[PDB]
RNA sequence: UGUUCACCCACUAAUAGGGAACGUGAGCUGGGUUUAGACCGUCGUGAGACAGGUUAGUUUUACCCUACUGAUGAUGUGUUGU
RNA sequence: CACGAUCCUUCUGACCUUUUGGGUUUUAAGCAGGAGGUGUCAGAAAAGUUACCACAGGGAUAACUGGCUUGUGGCGGCCAAG
RNA sequence: GAAUGGAUGAACGAGAUUCCCACUGUCCCUACCUACUAUCCAGCGAAACCACAGCCAAGGGAACGGGCUUGGCGGAAUCAG
RNA sequence: AAGCAUCGCGAAGGCCCGCGGCGGGUGUUGACGCGAUGUGAUUUCUGCCCAGUGCUCUGAAUGUCAAAGUGAAGAAAUUCA
RNA sequence: GGAGCGUCGGGCCCAUACCCGGCCGUCGCCGGCAGUCGAGAGUGGACGGGAGCGGCGGGGGCGGCGCGCGCGCGCGCCCGCCCCCGGAGCCCCGCGGACGCUACGCCGCGACGAGUAGGAGGGCCGCUGCGGUGAGCCUUGAAGCCUAGGGCGCGGGCCCGGGUGGAGCCGCCGCAGGUGCAGAUCUUGGUGGUAGUAGCAAAUAUUCAAACGAGAACUUUGAAGGCCGAAGUGGAGAAGGGUU
RNA sequence: CGGCUCGCUGGCGUGAGCCGGGCGUGGAAUGGAGUGCCUAGUGGGCCACUUUUGGUAAGCAGAACUGGCGCUGCGGGAUGA
RNA sequence: CGAAAGACUAAUCGAACCAUCUAGUAGCUGGUUCCCUCCGAAGUUUCCCUCAGGAUAGCUGGCGCUCUCGCACACGCAGUUU
RNA sequence: ACCCACCCGACCCGUCUUGAAACACGGACCAAGGAGUCUAACACGUGCGCGAGUCGGGGGCUCGCACGAAAGCCGCCGUGGCGCAAUGAAGGUGAAGGCCGGCGCGCUCGCCGGCCGAGGUGGGAUCCCGAGGCCUCUCCAGUCCGCCGAGGGCGCACCACCGGCCCGUCUCGCCCGCCGCGCCGGGGAGGUGGAGCACGAGCGCACGUGUUAGGACCCGAAAGAUGGUGAACUAUGCCUGGGC
RNA sequence: CGCGACCUCAGAUCAGACGUGGCGACCCGCUGAAUUUAAGCAUAUUAGUCAGCGGAGGAGAAGAAACUAACCAGGAUUCCCUCAGUAACGGCGAGUGAACAGGGAAGAGCCCAGCGCCGAAUCCCCGCCCCGCGGCGGGGCGCGGGACAUGUGGCGUACGGAAGACCCGCUCCCCGGCGCCGCUCGUGGGGGGCCCAAGUCCUUCUGAUCGAGGCCCAGCCCGUGGACGGUGUGAGGCCGGUAGCGGCCCCCGGCGCGCCGGGCCCGGGUCUUCCCGGAGUCGGGUUGCUUGGGAAUGCAGCCCAAAGCGGGUGGUAAACUCCAUCUAAGGCUAAAUACCGGCACGAGACCGAUAGUCAACAAGUACCGUAAGGGAAAGUUGAAAAGAACUUUGAAGAGAGAGUUCAAGAGGGCGUGAAACCGUUAAGAGGUAAACGGGUGGGGUCCGCGCAGUCCGCCCGGAGGAUUCAACCCGGCGGCGGGUCCGGCCGUGUCGGCGGCCCGGCGGAUCUUUCCCGCGCGGGGGACCGUCCCCCGACCGGCGACCGGCCGCCGCCGGGCGCAUUUCCA
């Protein structure tokens, strides 16, 4: 919508919103990315502190799914299984603890963030954190590896 | 020039990129196009699947996909030689058969053997003059259908086996997971030196007696 | 002497001093400065340089407006002439 | 006051990380601290000439006039030792 | 300052100087004449240039005004210069 | 410009072209010639300077001087000779 | 005997400054109004017993918190009532509520208003095309054009009258953009002043009569006077032209 | 005021940090404050009072301080940043 | 190509002309299209092969939010003074 | 609004500039044309939809498309993107704490049972409780309705401060674990680096401004590069003719 | 010094074939800049990009792993989405920059050399006959030529293959013709032709209407047709078309059946014995270019130069070592993909004659340039030419009358006809160049008046005329509002039915395989939970969600009411 656009308002008036003792000339700074040791250097290294240099090691033939491993955090962690899950316990009297394989809803890794409701489980994944771990065995469950 | 706070950013347009800008005002022309030489194609393979010929089922490669399973390119030959099906005929039953296929694991095996099965329990060899011989089906499994299998033959669907409520022994409890695989990770890095300070000491207990 | 300036001869009453975009190039002239051609000296490895010398080198337009010069006329006095 | 970023090099440091299908060893690559310098000192790697010259511009800036100034030049007082 | 050539030199030069004789309007010092113009007329008929325009003195002013301030003043339309 | 004076070359050569060729020009030529420079008819001269920059001559007697090749140690990349 | 200079009076002169008033806009107001009492607001109303001229017998405070338009009152007759706006008649009305209320509306009080570069808001300003919409307009005259006609708007602009013209065109709500010019030694086209001006001056030269003819300075014929003066203004080619 | 905490400090004590209570206008004048995001133009300046450096001085060059002009009309200064 | 003047090479030569790369680049000239309303600057900072330009502070606008109470019942802030 | 008169006022615009009526440039006049665009990427603001998700592409199924190259639908609805987790060069690691009771010597360390469950200080719009008024036509009783409300509380967002947790790193230390007792693995205390966590705010679509890359507001070089055309002029050589 | 084989080479206007140039949007192979960016510049970038050369096809190229990976593994090529502005490169600056996986579009796989077996079992050309002949083919017959053992053909190629013995089961596939049947998706394939609904109805405007009003239901008639165009304005019905699984005729394609002529005796498994791979290539060194590819991604030249449990790859140089993975140095292959050139169509929120292509027109034209090359301007009378007969002035161009046209105030460069600029006509002014702002005056032009503008409207009072009613009931209709929620329909929250629950379905990682069906899994039942529906009673919001009676009120029509009422008029 060039209706609503700026250039409707500053037709008339000379300078296009320009200014007249400096004007708008085509590239007064250098193209682009121009200066960044040289004469737009402060912008640079207040703005993009460690753009310039090195830094670690090179890697040649990287592929991203080798390193796959998508975490979920017990904060969320019945949220995986059907309510009715975590119903049918808290219930039952046998003291069952429901299974939650992880792997199956996406998450390869279990961090251990939040607060786990006192409810027995059996987590089944690819890996664990430490502290994911031990908040698990007080609720009263057991971690499962699994390839 | 750059003013107060932004990403330093890298367009690339410093080729002459207008001379090669590819519109796509085709595509709903290219996508009827595509769906009459579609209907065609079925149309010409008369009572055959559109879909094409059955495939096998295969798991994907990479740690990442590695849970999933797709359609393949096409049956082994062991799958082939194991379902007893010649693989030059494979071919004219609608049945996809790559030849470069390994096959590693016999749980992937027998699978790929079960479709093949089962594929040629519920296909409908027609015989080849209106006069029937052999193999060729029966007239009433031919005419109560002609009909052609609209979608992917028997279509594969990636599928969970419900594990029911267990009731933890005190043994799973006892596991220390993070630690077990602390420990795992280790001994794959250690393994190597560990063998090679071995094999130095059992030579320096053999330099001994000598 | 291109000169401004300078000096000398002569006359004279006297050979005072200046200004006008250092009056005055669609007024001239173009000798000199100050393109390009060339020579010499000094300087530069060199291309080249030289308020160092030399010689050769295109000086456009007015019919407009004004200003000035002269030329018909103009309003008035009824018209005309004296 | 007496000093120097990125990149590169070099040395020192840990039973350190990586050197990619796995293992051992050389090698290389990282991580951390010093050194090798940018004096145009927040840090291009860099000789002239053009009177054969060109282009973008500049009265932000020279070479005339004209303004301001009058040191300097020119001209004129006052005092009065001579 | 010596083949970055030195010194010379008859003949020659639309080459650079200086003097003398002759000769002359170069000048003192200007004048008269001729032809073609310019001029007036018939016919024909362009261009550059052009913010608006077009009388001065002084003032101030981007420090030399046609326009501004204060004074002088101002009379159609034109011709040749 | 004639005149003078240097310099290169005896042809698998001097000088030069060409993108390339058992290519081409000088050359249908051979030093009284071809090629490269200066000076500039004649007359008369043409001093000294080989430190500098050039050019050129000699060359196991010899400092440095690359790739290959030779040896060396190393498991090898290699390093050193 | 100032229209000079120094010291001082009264008086008068006028800026877009100051004061008062009008009108426009902007800002601000916890602004007001979806329908109610109320102007330093400092209550209103059940409802029960006991009673009545009683009351709440508190500051030269000069007073706000309490008093003289009634509290009980006139009527029905010491007892009853002290009644309902589909009717109190109204300055307040709590029973229902604008002439007003496109709530992006309407209304009230104050304050303020220079502006380049620049920024933002609003334009029922303007151009062209699209979806909607105006039972729009139009040969009984569209667009454009022109107008010493009538008006509106601060303005961008707009609307009507008349003329001309002869086939299409507009209002509103949305969307879209190759959307508004005085300049660019801007581009293309056109037109002036300059101007009936400069100019139609190289190479000696024309004159008389006639003919034709609407018409003769210039054609043609005749006569005269002139020039080129055989290195020609003569007589023939080459190249080039291409029907001269 | 009352009490707790300390791996600091130390003859005992410091000093700090915590809890729990108890007390209100603490000079004049004025004014509603705070706070965060996007952000253009600008980065040639000049002038006056006073102060002030260079300079014989300048409508010269260079600082300070405030206020101007630039961006700004209006009355006065005849004319005028 | 030049008996050398940088001469000449189709009115073009200190590098011809034609078409293209090409809308070559430009810290530099020039221009940059309707109305009202409201707010309204800077020519100073540090850095820059920086000094006719950028960067960065500053100065401007816009969008807000969070609170305050003239609704008899206020805290904080200042180109002052005490 | 057409013309004329008169008094007062009044230099020509555009532009660069500290300064323009300038003896600064551009501009004789009129018409039409004529310059901040589009794409991509980012950021912030705003509007809408859904929300720990969101998403639509790409593909597919529904039609000869009149309107359609639309519209609709999809276990593709999610392959995948962005988001929901960081931090380390990396190997890797990866956001909880409290309290209570018991057992280990409570050793501000190690292990076993119960309860609460995102800490605390100050300020915080707002809610909540509310002594007490303040009246009612009388003396008291007395529920209903307000108005205010001293005083006291829960305290959103947000801010400041102090604690805490995660990754990197250092320093100091003492314990645990087992299929592989090891140059194995795990924890503790105290600093310190992190674009962290501390009951989520994103995703998609649309508009606006700004900043870039692109012809990039429009006009402008001197140059540079590739491939072609010319010796009809002129330069020089050669061939064949002419002339003095 | 003969004749004859072959080998290597010539010559033929020998017989018969092919190649040459063009086009170039897309495609394949080479070649290859510089403007430009970096605020300078040389590496880098621009860019393997423009220009240059070569060669194609309807597509081209690529392609059946000397591949990816490192997984529980995928499995030719191309294309899209993603990967990803990522890994990487880079005066680590400017900048540049892939791949695998994953999801799709499509989908198709094959053949030699060799090694071997088979009397060369093969091929080409001659010549005679039968068919067929506008893509030169079949069949037969020839002591008719030649190619070929320096290797043709069948079998066979790594997915293994061959030959053998017995286990099994049985025998259609192709082409040259000749016919004939069903015209075979935009809903009868492709092409051609020729066809198919309804007003010129009534009035009326007009130069002419396709307009405006009407016409048994917005009017008549068709409508599977109201797209578009044309026709003297604006037309579903005047005409061409448009719609339609509408028609007919041609031709051609494609597929179905029959007959003939040929070819063709064409399997699979099981055990044994044999068989097996492309050299000046790989690989190395190198130099140069190239790449994101980094101690060398790919291509090159030069030098070296291989092997066979080898070789290649396994993204950091090397040695040792295990693993994984392909099988290089020969070849063919549709498809999804590209297409600013061509032929033929369709469309547009584009331009509307200084725009849009250079070009709406006798445009790559005229014109320029020696040449390469450069390159315009330029649309519109009217419905119809009805384009002005005739008279007259003039040598004529030009006029004046006349005429045509609705109009020449449309006259052949003619629709409309702006401005600059000019002519005239009218008005007004005039020595400080004009022009301008503010303020008045004078004159003009028109415009509104008034031949009193005393402007209207309520209510009232009066005097004159005027018809009918208000008020009041009565009968009818319609509307509102109300509560008794009275009676019934209606729906919110709650409770009761466990009643729909199987006569209520979906969803679920809840359960059960006591079930069923199909092969521990899939589908369906069967439990269970969540969600959505029937039955009646009770309470409550009694809600604009409605009906029925009753009430009250209002309005209209019709009755009555004749005149102290009732309107009208002046
Ligand atoms: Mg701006
Ligand atoms: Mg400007
Ligand atoms: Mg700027
Ligand atoms: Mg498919
Ligand atoms: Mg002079
Ligand atoms: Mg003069
Ligand atoms: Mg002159
Ligand atoms: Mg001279
Ligand atoms: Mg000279
Ligand atoms: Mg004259
Ligand atoms: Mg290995
Ligand atoms: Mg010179
Ligand atoms: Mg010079
Ligand atoms: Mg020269
Ligand atoms: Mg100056
Ligand atoms: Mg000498
Ligand atoms: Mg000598
Ligand atoms: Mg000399
Ligand atoms: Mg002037
Ligand atoms: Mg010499
Ligand atoms: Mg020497
Ligand atoms: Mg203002
Ligand atoms: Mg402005
Ligand atoms: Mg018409
Ligand atoms: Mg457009
Ligand atoms: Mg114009
Ligand atoms: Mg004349
Ligand atoms: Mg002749
Ligand atoms: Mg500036
Ligand atoms: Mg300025
Ligand atoms: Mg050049
Ligand atoms: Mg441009
Ligand atoms: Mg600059
Ligand atoms: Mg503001
Ligand atoms: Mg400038
Ligand atoms: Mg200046
Ligand atoms: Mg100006
Ligand atoms: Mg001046
Ligand atoms: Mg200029
Ligand atoms: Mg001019
Ligand atoms: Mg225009
Ligand atoms: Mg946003
Ligand atoms: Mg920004
Ligand atoms: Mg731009
Ligand atoms: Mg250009
Ligand atoms: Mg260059
Ligand atoms: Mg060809
Ligand atoms: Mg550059
Ligand atoms: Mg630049
Ligand atoms: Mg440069
Ligand atoms: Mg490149
Ligand atoms: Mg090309
Ligand atoms: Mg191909
Ligand atoms: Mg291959
Ligand atoms: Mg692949
Ligand atoms: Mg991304
Ligand atoms: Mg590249
Ligand atoms: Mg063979
Ligand atoms: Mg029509
Ligand atoms: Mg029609
Ligand atoms: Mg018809
Ligand atoms: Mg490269
Ligand atoms: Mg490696
Ligand atoms: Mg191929
Ligand atoms: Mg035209
Ligand atoms: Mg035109
Ligand atoms: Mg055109
Ligand atoms: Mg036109
Ligand atoms: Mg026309
Ligand atoms: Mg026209
Ligand atoms: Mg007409
Ligand atoms: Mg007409
Ligand atoms: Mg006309
Ligand atoms: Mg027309
Ligand atoms: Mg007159």
């Amino acid at each position: 919508p060039s209706r609503l656009r700026k250039t409707r308002k500053l037709r008339g008036h000379v300078s296009h919103g320009h200014g007249r003792i400096g004007k708008h000339r085509k590239h007064p700074g250098g193209r682009g990315n121009a200066g960044g040791m040289h004469h737009h250097r402060i912008n640079f290294d207040k703005y993009h502190p460690g753009y310039f240099g090195k830094v670690g090691m090179r890697h040649y033939h990287l592929k991203r799914n080798q390193s796959f491993c998508p975490t979920v955090n017990l904060d969320k962690l019945w949220t995986l299984v059907s309510e009715q899950t975590r119903v049918n316990a808290a219930k039952n009297k046998t003291g069952a603890a429901p299974i939650i394989d992880v792997v199956r809803s996406g998450y390869y890794k279990v961090l251990g963030k939040g607060k786990l409701p006192k409810q027995p489980v059996i987590v089944k994944a690819k890996f664990f954190s430490r502290r994911a771990e031990e908040k698990i065995k007080g609720v009263g469950g057991a971690c499962v590896l699994v390839a | 020039a750059p003013s107060r706070n932004g990403m330093i950013l890298k367009p690339h347009f410093h080729k002459d990129w207008q001379r090669r800008v590819a519109t796509w005002f085709n595509q709903p022309a290219r996508k009827i196009r595509r769906r009459k030489a579609r209907q065609a194609r079925a149309r010409r393979i008369a009572p055959r699947p559109a879909s094409g010929p059955l495939r096998p089922i295969v798991r994907c490669p990479t740690v990442r996909y590695h849970t999933k399973v797709r359609a393949g390119r096409g049956f082994s030959l062991e799958e082939l030689r194991v379902a007893g099906i010649h693989k030059k005929v494979a071919r004219t039953i609608g049945i996809s058969v790559d030849p470069r296929r390994r096959n590693k694991s016999t749980e992937s095996l027998q699978a790929n053997v079960q479709r093949l099965k089962e594929y040629r329990s519920k296909l409908v060899l027609f015989p080849r003059k209106p006069s029937a011989p052999k193999k060729g089906d029966s007239s009433a499994e031919e005419l109560k259908l002609a009909t052609q299998l609209t979608g992917p033959v028997m279509p594969i669907r990636n599928v969970f086996k419900k594990e029911k409520a267990r009731v933890i022994t005190e043994e799973e409890k006892n596991f220390k997971a993070f630690a077990s695989l602390r420990m795992a990770r280790a001994n794959a890095r250690l393994f190597g030196i560990r063998a090679k300070r071995a094999k130095e000491a059992a030579e320096q207990d053999v330099e001994k007696k000598k």
